[PDB]
RNA sequence: CCCGCGGUAAUUCCAGCUCCAAAAGCGUAUAUUAAUGCUGUUGCUGUUAAAGGGUUCGUAGUUGAACUGUGGGCCACGUA
RNA sequence: CCUUCCUCAAUCAAGAACCAAAGUGUGGGGAUCAAAGAUGAUUAGAGACCAUUGUAGUCCACACUGCAAACCAUGACACCC
RNA sequence: CUUCUUCACGCGAAAGCUUGGAGGUUACAGUCUCAGGGGGGAGUACGUUCGCAAGAGUGAAACUUAAAGAAAUUGACGGA
C-alpha cells in the first residue's frame, strides 16, 4: 500500500487546503504525526486538532484555515548537521524566512529554523510553508 | 460541500447514512436477540446473524436458517431485543 | 491487489466496538471455560468454535468475555489445535484440489487456485516457522 | 429572387415607422407615397418599396405582423396593466388559518412561539 | 511589508478573498465586492455596510451563494 | 491522429476480454458484434393497391398478426455501411452520443 | 422590522403565486434546499432559506447609490413585465430576452454598462449574463429553481418559476421589502402595485 | 482621439483625476478594458515603455500564406506594475501599437521582496515561483542587492522596467520557443503578487468602490 | 561550423574599399567541461512523440503501519 | 456475520506457471469454409482485386509452441479528490 | 461495470485525460518494478542461449544520417 500515513496526509492535506476542506478526521495517527501538525498550527497555518480515540490506531479531527502554501515529506530521511539545513531550506522555501522544515530529533521533532536556533543536526522529515 | 454540519458530529440524518466499516467507527453491525420458540416457556439468545442455527431445547429442532444475512427466523418463532 | 484478485473484498464483520461486553449481561470465566471446552471437546476447529458459538452460544467475542483470545487459552489448558488452522483450511481444499486436480484433464483453474494456496501456504508455514510455531523442519508436501 | 432586399424592407419597414399610418394598401398611392416621403434615388426601389409597403400593409393589416408596431397596443397593455380591482388572485385564498405542510408549519411555529396548530405535510407523497 | 527598518515598504497591501481568505490577486473577474447595508429597525442604515470582497471560484463552485452563504450564516441577516 | 476512443469496441470498462465476429453479411469479412451497428427492424410487405388486391383477397384473419410482416436483423459495418450511405463521421460530439 | 419573518398573509401569497414546488420529481439537489420528494415532478423547496435569502438580497439591494445600477433581467415571457415593474419603481436597469453580449465586454458598444450589479433568474438562459459577471467581477442574485443551475449567481433565490404569477409575485413580494428599506413603503400598506401588472404578457 | 474621453468610469473618474493609480485598480479590484486609464494614470516621463518581439502570423490559405505580424509591448515602470502587450496586425507597427495598448492594459502589480531578509527595500521577486508554458519553466527565486541572476536575457529587460533587480532563477525549457517564452513570463509576473504571505496580510480591511463612491458623480456629466 | 551563398546587376562567393570583432595575440585540431534536470539523487522519460511485459506465481531485491516514546505537579507574580 | 487468527504483508531479479491466431510433430478428423493449386474472367500487364471452384489447413483427439495494433497502444500497489 | 451525465481545478502540446483519469508534481519526492533514452544502420549480425520445429530468448558495432517524430490549425485535395 503505502506506509508513512504522514505522508499520505500531508499530499491529502494539501488537496484539503487547496480546495477548502476545512476539517478533516484523518485516519489515523500515531505519536508521530501529532507533533508534527502541532508544528505548524504552533506557526499559525492551520487551525487546531482533536485526536480521537479508537481502540485501534486513532482519528484526529483537523481545523484548517488557509494558510498553507505547502507541506512536504521526504522520503527518506536525511541527517542534518551544518550546511545541509542551508540547502534544505533553500531547496524548499519560497524564501528563506518564512516556511518551516521539520526533521525528528534527539530535542523532539522539530523544525529547522529553530534547529538552526537550537544548534541540534538530526533527520529531515519535511517542510511547511 | 461541507460547511453547516460537523465531519466529527453527525446529526439526524447523519449517523443512519454512514456505512458499516465507514461508520465513523465501524460497531457490530449485527446484535443479538431474544427469541422464543413456542415449543416451550423457554427461549434463546440469538444473533441476528448466526451462519448456523438455535435448536430449542424444549425440543431439540431449529428455529432459523444460516442464510447469509440476516438469519432467517421462522416458525412463529417470537424475538424481542436488547 | 486482492492476493489473487482484481477486485475488492470488504466483506466484514464489525469487531464489539465495546470492549465491555455487552450491555445486558456478564459471565465467568469458569462458564466460558466450560463452555469452550464443552464444545472444544465438540470438536470445531477454534475458530470454528468461534464462528458457531458466536451464533450458537450467542455469547460472544472471545477475547473479551474472558481477557483472552480462544486459542491461548486452549493452547494453555491443552486444548490447542494440531495446527495454524488458516493454513489447513487452504490445505483442505489444496488437497482436494490436487485429488479433483487428479481427476483433471486441463483445469487451468484448479492450477491456479492451488498454486496461490500452496504458496500461500508455503507463506505461512514460513511464517510459522518466522514465529517458531512451525515445528522445525517442516514443510508441506 | 422576389426577396425584397434588407435596403428595400428597410425602407417600406422604416416609411411607416417614421411617417406612422397613413398609405394605403394600393401600390399605387403607396408609390406616390415612396416619392414623397423619401428623397431616394431609383425608382424601381421606390416602387419595389412600395409593392412591399402595400405589402406589409397588407398583412399589418391583418396583424402586428412578426416584429413590427404602431404604439397604441402597447399603450392599451399598458392600459391593461390594471387589472387590480377586478382581480384578487389573493385572498380569492380560501383559509387564512390555512390547509398546508407540517415542518413548515413548524419552523413558522418556533418561529411563531409555541403557538397552536395541526403540522402535517403537504401530503406525505412524492 | 516591512522592511529592514520595519516599515511598509512597496506598494498595495494587497486584497483578500473575503470569504476564504485566499488572497485577491489583480485580475480576478469574478470576485465581487459586495458592502451590504446593514438594517435597522425598519430601514437599513448605511455606512455600515458589511463589506467582503471575494474571489470568483466559488462562484464556478456553487458556493458564490453557499460558502458565501455560511459566511453570511456567520454574519447573520434575517435569520430565525 | 486518433478519432474515436473506445474505436466501435464497447468493453474497454467492463468485462469482455474479447466478442462476437460475425461474417458481415453484405461483404462478409469477420466482425466483432459492437463494431457493427444494429438495428434489428421487423419489415414491410407491399405497396397500397396491390395490398387492396390482396386485402379484398384477404381471406386472412388474427392470430396476433392480421395480415403479418417480415423483419430484417440488420447489422452494418464499413464494408457494407459505406456504399449504403450508411454510417459516418456526423460532428464530432454525435460520434460518443447514444439514439433516443 | 427589528423582525423579518413571513407573515400568513406572506405565507398565502407565495403559495398562491404557486412558486414552491420543485421542478423534476428530485431535481439538483446541488440545490438541496428542498426537503421533500414531492409527487408530480416536484419537491418541497424549504422556504425558509429562500425568505433568508430574499431579504438579503435586499440588504444588498438597499446599498446601490444608483439603484439603477442595478440590473435586472429575463428571458422567461414570464418575467419581462414585472422585471420592468420593479425597474420602474427601483430604477433598475433591466434585460429582458435574449440578451447578446458585447455589452461589458465591450465597453465599445453602445450597450456599454458597468453596474455594481445583475440579477438573473433564468441562469441557465442567462449564462452570457453569468459570463459577463464573470468577466468583471460580478455578481448576480437570482431567482433559482431546483435544478436551475446556481453557477455564478450568487446568492440563489430559490423559487418556483412557473409563469403565471410565480416569478411575478415573487419578483414584487420581493420589492416590497427593499421598499420598505429603501424608500419607505410602511409595511400595513397595500404596497399598492400588484402581481396583475407585475404579471405577464396578454391577450 | 488625442482627448480620449475615458468612457470608463472609471478612466473618467481617473482622467477626472481622482483614483490615479494602479493599486486602486487592483486594490479596489478592478479590471479595465480602456487602454488610456492607465497610460493616463501614470505617464509620467519614461515609464520604461518598449515593444519587445516581431513576429510573422501565417495562415495558409490558398492564394495566400496569410501573413500577419505579431508584436510584444511591454510596459512597466520600474517598481511594481508591468504591463504586457502581444498584439497582432497586418502591419507591422500596427501589431506594435496593438501591443501596445494591450501592454497599457495588461497591467499587474508586483508585490517584490529581498532576499535573506529585507533590506531597506525590495528588489527581488518575495518568493521563489513559477511561469510554465507550452514547452517553457521559469522559476524565480529570491535573491539579494548585487546579483547578475541565472537565466534569459529577455524578460530581464522588463524586469528591470517593473523594478527588481536581484533575483535567482533556474530556467527549464524550450528556449526555442520565445513568444510563449514570454507568456509565461507574463504568467510568472502574474504570480507577483500569488501565496497566502505570512508577511503583511493579516486582514484586508474593507475598501468600497472608488467608483461607485462617485457613483453620482459617475451619474453626472455621464447620464 | 550549421542554417546556406553563388547560374551575374549575388547580402555571405572573387577582388576593392569601407566597416566590424577581438587583440599582441589570434586561427586551427582533438579531446575534454558546461550548456544537459539532452542520463535526471536534486532532476527526465515510457496513452498518440523513445519506453510498462499477453498473463501470473515467485526466492533473490527492496519496502514495509499503529501501539507501551510522552512529563507532571505546584507556586509566584507579572502578563493581553 | 461480533468467526477466529496478530502482521501475517508489498512489490518483486533469478526462477517458475499460464499466453489467441497460426504454425509444428503424433492421431483423429471430412462437412464446410477455404492457404496450395486449378479454372475462368480481366487486364496494359496480372497466376491480382473480382468470379468459379478447389488442395493444405480449418474442428477435434493429442501433443508442442511461443511469436499475436494479444488495446483500458496507459506496471503494479497506494490515499484522495 | 459502468456507461456517463456532469464536474473538478488538474493535468496536458494537444489530441486529450476518472473509480481511486494521463488529476491531486520542475511548489519537482507514498512503494515496489519493468522499460525507455536522435534518427537510420538492425533488433542484426554463424553473436549466444532456449526450442522437435517454426523460431523464440537474449542482442551488437561497423556503416550511415538532420532529421525522424507528435498534435492541432488552416489550407489543398478526394476513384469521399
Amino acid at each position: 500500500t503505502m506506509m508513512s500515513v504522514l505522508a499520505n496526509a500531508l499530499r491529502c492535506i494539501a488537496g484539503a487546503e487547496r480546495r477548502g476542506k476545512r476539517q478533516v478526521l484523518i485516519r489515523p495517527s500515531s505519536k508521530v504525526v501529532v507533533k508534527f501538525l502541532q508544528v505548524m498550527q504552533k506557526h499559525g497555518y492551520i487551525g487546531e486538532f482533536e485526536i480521537v480515540d479508537d481502540h485501534r490506531a486513532g482519528k484526529i479531527v483537523v481545523n484548517l484555515n488557509g494558510r498553507l502554501n505547502k507541506c512536504g515529506a521526504i522520503c527518506p530521511r536525511f541527517d542534518c548537521t551544518a550546511r545541509d539545513f542551508e540547502k534544505w531550506v533553500k531547496n524548499i522555501l519560497p524564501s528563506r524566512q518564512f516556511g518551516f522544515v521539520v526533521l525528528t530529533t534527539s530535542l523532539g521533532i522539530m523544525d529547522h529554523e529553530e534547529a538552526r536556533a537550537r544548534n541540534t543536526g538530526g533527520k529531515v522529515l519535511g517542510f511547511f510553508y | 460541500g461541507f460547511f453547516d454540519s460537523d465531519l466529527s458530529y453527525p446529526t439526524v440524518r447523519t449517523e443512519r447514512m454512514k456505512h458499516k466499516r465507514r461508520r465513523l467507527v465501524q460497531g457490530p453491525n449485527s446484535y443479538f436477540m431474544d427469541v422464543k420458540c413456542p415449543g416451550c416457556k423457554n427461549i434463546t439468545v440469538v444473533y441476528s446473524h448466526a451462519t448456523s442455527e438455535v435448536k430449542c431445547n424444549g425440543c431439540a429442532t431449529l428455529l432459523c436458517r444460516p442464510t447469509g444475512g440476516k438469519a432467517m427466523l421462522v416458525t412463529g418463532c417470537g424475538f424481542r431485543k436488547k | 491487489v486482492r492476493m489473487h484478485g482484481n477486485g475488492h473484498g470488504k466483506a466484514a464483520s464489525a469487531l464489539p466496538y465495546r470492549r465491555t461486553p455487552p450491555t445486558w449481561l456478564k459471565s465467568s470465566s469458569r462458564d466460558v471455560i466450560d463452555a469452550v471446552c464443552k464444545l472444544a471437546k465438540k470438536g470445531l476447529s477454534p475458530s470454528r468454535i468461534g464462528m458457531q458459538l458466536r451464533d450458537s452460544m450467542g455469547i460472544a467475542q472471545v477475547k473479551n468475555v474472558t481477557g483472552r483470545k480462544i486459542l491461548r487459552i486452549l493452547k494453555h489448558k491443552g486444548m490447542a489445535p494440531e495446527i495454524p488452522e488458516d493454513l489447513y483450511c487452504l490445505i483442505k481444499r489444496a488437497t482436494q484440489m490436487r485429488k479433483h486436480l487428479e481427476r483433471n484433464t486441463k483445469d487451468k483453474d484448479t492450477k491456479f487456485r492451488l498454486i496461490l494456496v500452496e504458496s500461500r501456504i508455503h507463506r505461512l508455514a514460513r511464517y510459522y516457522r518466522r514465529v517458531k510455531q512451525l515445528p522445525p523442519t517442516w514443510k508441506y508436501e | 429572387g422576389k426577396i425584397r432586399t434588407k435596403t428595400v424592407k428597410r425602407a417600406s419597414k422604416q416609411i411607416v415607422e417614421k411617417y406612422f399610418s397613413k398609405l394605403n394598401k394600393d401600390f399605387y398611392q403607396n408609390k406616390r407615397i415612396v416619392m414623397d416621403v423619401t428623397i431616394a434615388r431609383s425608382k424601381k426601389l421606390k416602387n419595389k418599396i412600395a409593392g412591399y409597403a402595400t405589402h406589409i400593409m397588407k398583412r399589418l393589416a391583418r396583424g402586428p405582423v412578426r416584429g413590427i408596431s404602431l404604439k397604441l397596443q402597447e399603450e392599451e397593455r399598458e392600459r391593461r396593466m390594471d387589472y387590480v380591482p377586478e382581480v384578487s388572485h389573493v385572498d380569492q385564498a380560501i383559509q387564512d388559518g390555512i390547509r398546508v405542510d407540517k415542518q413548515t408549519l413548524a419552523m413558522l411555529k418556533r418561529m411563531e412561539t409555541g403557538v397552536p396548530r395541526h403540522v402535517l405535510p403537504n401530503v406525505v407523497a412524492a | 511589508t516591512y522592511n529592514e527598518e520595519g516599515v511598509n515598504v512597496d506598494l498595495y497591501i494587497p486584497r483578500k478573498c473575503h470569504a476564504t481568505n485566499s488572497l485577491i490577486t489583480s485580475f480576478d473577474h469574478s470576485a465581487v465586492q459586495i458592502a451590504i447595508a446593514n438594517v435597522d429597525p425598519n430601514g437599513v442604515i448605511d455606512g455600515t455596510t458589511t463589506t467582503l470582497c471575494i474571489a470568483g471560484y466559488l462562484r464556478c463552485q456553487g458556493e458564490s451563494d453557499h460558502a458565501i452563504n455560511h459566511l453570511a450564516i456567520a454574519k447573520g441577516i434575517v435569520r430565525i | 491522429t486518433t478519432k474515436r476512443r473506445n474505436h466501435g469496441r464497447a468493453k474497454p470498462p467492463c468485462s469482455r476480454g474479447r466478442v462476437r465476429p460475425v461474417h458481415c453479411f453484405n461483404c462478409s469479412r469477420l466482425v466483432p458484434k459492437d463494431k457493427s451497428v444494429g438495428r434489428f427492424v421487423v419489415r414491410r410487405m407491399l405497396d397500397q393497391a396491390s395490398a387492396r388486391d390482396v386485402a379484398e383477397a384477404s381471406l386472412i384473419y388474427g392470430s396476433g398478426f392480421p395480415m403479418p410482416k417480415l423483419y430484417m436483423k440488420q447489422r452494418y459495418c464499413i464494408a457494407c455501411a459505406i456504399h449504403s450511405r450508411t454510417v459516418r463521421a456526423r460532428p464530432v460530439e454525435d460520434r460518443k452520443r447514444r439514439y433516443t | 422590522a427589528k423582525v423579518l419573518r413571513m407573515k400568513e398573509s406572506d405565507v398565502q401569497k407565495l403559495l398562491a403565486m404557486h412558486c414552491h414546488l420543485g421542478t423534476k420529481n428530485s431535481s439538483s439537489a446541488m440545490k438541496k434546499y428542498i426537503h421533500g420528494r414531492t409527487s408530480d415532478g416536484t419537491n418541497i423547496i424549504d422556504i425558509h432559506m429562500t425568505w433568508e435569502k430574499l431579504i438579503l438580497a435586499a440588504r444588498v439591494i438597499a446599498a446601490v447609490e444608483n439603484p439603477q445600477d442595478v440590473t435586472v433581467c429575463s428571458t422567461r415571457l414570464f418575467g419581462q413585465r414585472a422585471i420592468f415593474k420593479f425597474s420602474q419603481l427601483v430604477g433598475t436597469s433591466f434585460l429582458g430576452g435574449r440578451f447578446i453580449p458585447g455589452t461589458f465586454t465591450n465597453q465599445i458598444q453602445k450597450k456599454f454598462m458597468q453596474p455594481r450589479v445583475l440579477v438573473v433568474t433564468d441562469p441557465r438562459t442567462d449564462h452570457q449574463a453569468l459570463r459577463e459577471a464573470s468577466l468583471v467581477n460580478i455578481p448576480v442574485i437570482a431567482f433559482c429553481d431546483t435544478d436551475a443551475p446556481l453557477e455564478f449567481v450568487d446568492i440563489a433565490i430559490p423559487c418556483n418559476n412557473r409563469g403565471r404569477h410565480s416569478i411575478s409575485m415573487m419578483y414584487w413580494l420581493l420589492a416590497r421589502e427593499v421598499l420598505r428599506l429603501r424608500g419607505t413603503i410602511p409595511r400595513s400598506v397595500p404596497w399598492e402595485v400588484k402581481v396583475d401588472l407585475f404579471f405577464y404578457r396578454d391577450p | 482621439e488625442k482627448e480620449w474621453v475615458p468612457c470608463t468610469k472609471l478612466g473618467r473618474l481617473v482622467k477626472d483625476q481622482k483614483i490615479t493609480s494602479l493599486e486602486e485598480i487592483f486594490l479596489f479590484s478592478m479590471p479595465i478594458k480602456e487602454h488610456q486609464i492607465v497610460d493616463q494614470l501614470i505617464r509620467e516621463g519614461d515609464l520604461r515603455d518598449e515593444m519587445m518581439l516581431v513576429f510573422p502570423v501565417q495562415k495558409a490559405t490558398s492564394a495566400g500564406q496569410r501573413t500577419r505580424f505579431k508584436a510584444f509591448n511591454v510596459v512597466g515602470d520600474g517598481n511594481g506594475h508591468i504591463g504586457v502587450g502581444a498584439r497582432v496586425g497586418k502591419e507591422v507597427s500596427l501589431a506594435i501599437r496593438a501591443s501596445m495598448i494591450a501592454a497599457k492594459l495588461s497591467i499587474v502589480p508586483v508585490r517584490r521582496g529581498y532576499w535573506g531578509n529585507k533590506i531597506g527595500e525590495p528588489h527581488t521577486i518575495p518568493i521563489k515561483v513559477t511561469g510554465k508554458c507550452g514547452s517553457v519553466a521559469v522559476r524565480l527565486i529570491p535573491a539579494p542587492r548585487g546579483a547578475g541572476i541565472v537565466a534569459a536575457p529577455v524578460p530581464k529587460k522588463i524586469l528591470e522596467f517593473a523594478g527588481v533587480e536581484d533575483v535567482y532563477t533556474s530556467s527549464c525549457g524550450k528556449t526555442r520557443t520565445r513568444g510563449n517564452f514570454i507568456m509565461a513570463t507574463f504568467y510568472a509576473l502574474r504570480k507577483t503578487y500569488g501565496f497566502l504571505t505570512p508577511d503583511l496580510w493579516a486582514e484586508t480591511e474593507v475598501s468600497r468602490d472608488p467608483t461607485d463612491e462617485h457613483s453620482e458623480f459617475l451619474s453626472m456629466g455621464r447620464k
